């Protein structure tokens, strides 16, 4: 969200009975309104003046930056011949530069349901056209071709695709239909199912994700299965464990800070070597508010300058003082805070290393990555395992599944 | 985007 310089406009009453003007926005959608559309009359007056992305923070002099839309749209119904408003152009915040898959530019939501429908009726289900178009989308874009598919068929497209697709290619494109909090929060509830939990995969979301991401998450969470996601934690964790998952899931890690406390990063490096390698057990509480509160780029000095500290680096140093899933957890969220582009290329290549595919770990990475960082885990796995992201998936998967990772992958390295 | 869309 990027505000350019203030501006003043003067914008004239039409004969047609308005002003030429068409607007979205306002406080409740937590957006300041925003002019959608200038009319053929008015762009004529207001040429290089008025532009489509204007937010409109005053009207003759009154502040509507915090106003509802019909606030702005009964001042500007009720005003007079002329208006005068103080505008700033909103330059919508750019997604990833480091994402492999990216909005395609002539986008038809109808034209992609209709060819998604006809290689859905074609006999025998055309997967390559269906892999073709999904993988080549936004998420975005994705919902909105979803919506077109269901006002075309009345029928939802995951519930098409999933009696069309079979096996793991179902499960990548149904993947690639939720957003991303909705696969979280879903992978997340999978993690907990039944009796038992893949600590695992509960490990490496919450872990992973940010404030921002762990907050739309929370709230996808409740809606659809109407708990909280701290409680489903709660009920499928246990001691020390529990506390961390419980304290990341919050997503309320400090942001980052615009000056380097380097006082603080020295003092935090020795608690972390006071709570454990210089003591008798460990001070797990302790571990757990610096690694949980403290910023990404502060931690990744503090873990720097334990090193200056303690004989062991921070994750032998966990491996030495704790056991288990704790241990498991520690080693992730150090893994997240010190290089996440490598921990996931890490995780990529031990689903894929040995004896057949760890499919699950496979697929929810190329997911959820594909529009974050993927270009950075494919060059951190080339830079250390010789060989690129894209050659382990070939050797290790076939068919239209293996051409639907190959497309969230991006390309050959 | 294609948020309510009045047209004064
Ligand atoms: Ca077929
Ligand atoms: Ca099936
Ligand atoms: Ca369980
Ligand atoms: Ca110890
Ligand atoms: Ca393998």
């Amino acid at each position: 969200s990027h505000m350019g310089g203030e501006r003043t406009v003067t914008i004239r009453r039409q004969t047609v009975g308005g002003f030429g003007l068409s607007i979205k926005g306002g406080a409740e959608h937590n957006i300041p309104v925003v002019v959608s559309k200038i009319s053929k009359e008015q762009r004529a007056e207001l040429s290089g003046l008025l532009f489509i992305g204007d937010a409109i923070l005053q009207i003759n002099g009154i502040n509507v930056r915090k106003c509802r839309h019909e606030e702005v749209v009964q001042v500007l119904r009720n005003a007079g011949e002329e208006v005068t408003l103080t505008v700033s152009f909103l330059k919508r915040a750019p997604g990833s530069a480091y994402g492999s898959v990216k909005a395609y530019t002539n986008f038809d939501a109808e034209r992609d349901a209709l060819n998604i429908e006809t290689a859905i009726k074609t006999k025998g289900v055309d997967e390559v056209t269906i892999v073709n178009i999904l993988t080549n989308r936004s998420n975005e874009q994705r919902q909105d071709i979803a919506f077109a598919y269901q006002r075309r068929t009345k029928k939802e497209l995951a519930s098409a695709l999933k009696s069309a697709l079979s096996g793991h290619l179902e499960t990548v494109i149904l993947g690639l239909l939720k957003t991303p909090a909705q696969y979280d929060a879903s992978e997340l509830k999978a993690s907990m199912k039944g009796l038992g939990t893949d600590e695992d995969s509960l490990i490496e979301i919450i872990c992973s994700r940010t404030n921002q991401e762990l907050q739309e998450i929370n709230r996808v969470y409740k809606e659809m299965y109407k708990t909280d996601l701290e409680k489903d934690i709660i009920s499928d964790t246990s001691g020390d464990f529990r506390k961390l998952m419980v304290a990341l899931a919050k997503g309320r890690r400090a942001e980052d800070g615009s000056v380097i406390d380097y006082e603080l990063i020295d003092q935090d490096a020795r608690d972390l070597y006071d709570a454990g390698v210089k003591r008798k057990g460990t001070d797990v509480p302790k571990w757990i508010s610096i690694m949980t509160e403290r910023s990404v780029p502060h931690l990744q000095k503090v873990f720097d300058r334990y090193k200056s500290y303690s004989p062991y680096d921070m994750l032998e140093s966990i491996r030495k003082e704790v056991k288990g899933d704790l241990e498991n957890a520690f080693l992730n969220l150090v893994q997240c805070i010190q290089n996440k582009p490598l921990y996931f290329a890490d995780r990529l290549y031990d689903s894929m290393k040995g004896k057949g595919t760890r499919d699950k770990v496979l697929i929810r990475i190329m997911v959820s990555r594909s529009e974050v960082d993927m270009l950075k885990i494919r060059s951190e796995f080339k830079r250390k395992y010789g060989k690129s992201l894209y050659y382990y998936i070939q050797q290790d998967t076939k068919g239209d599944y293996q051409k639907a990772l190959l497309y969230l992958c991006g390309g050959d390295d | 985007r294609k948020l309510p869309e009045t047209t004064l």
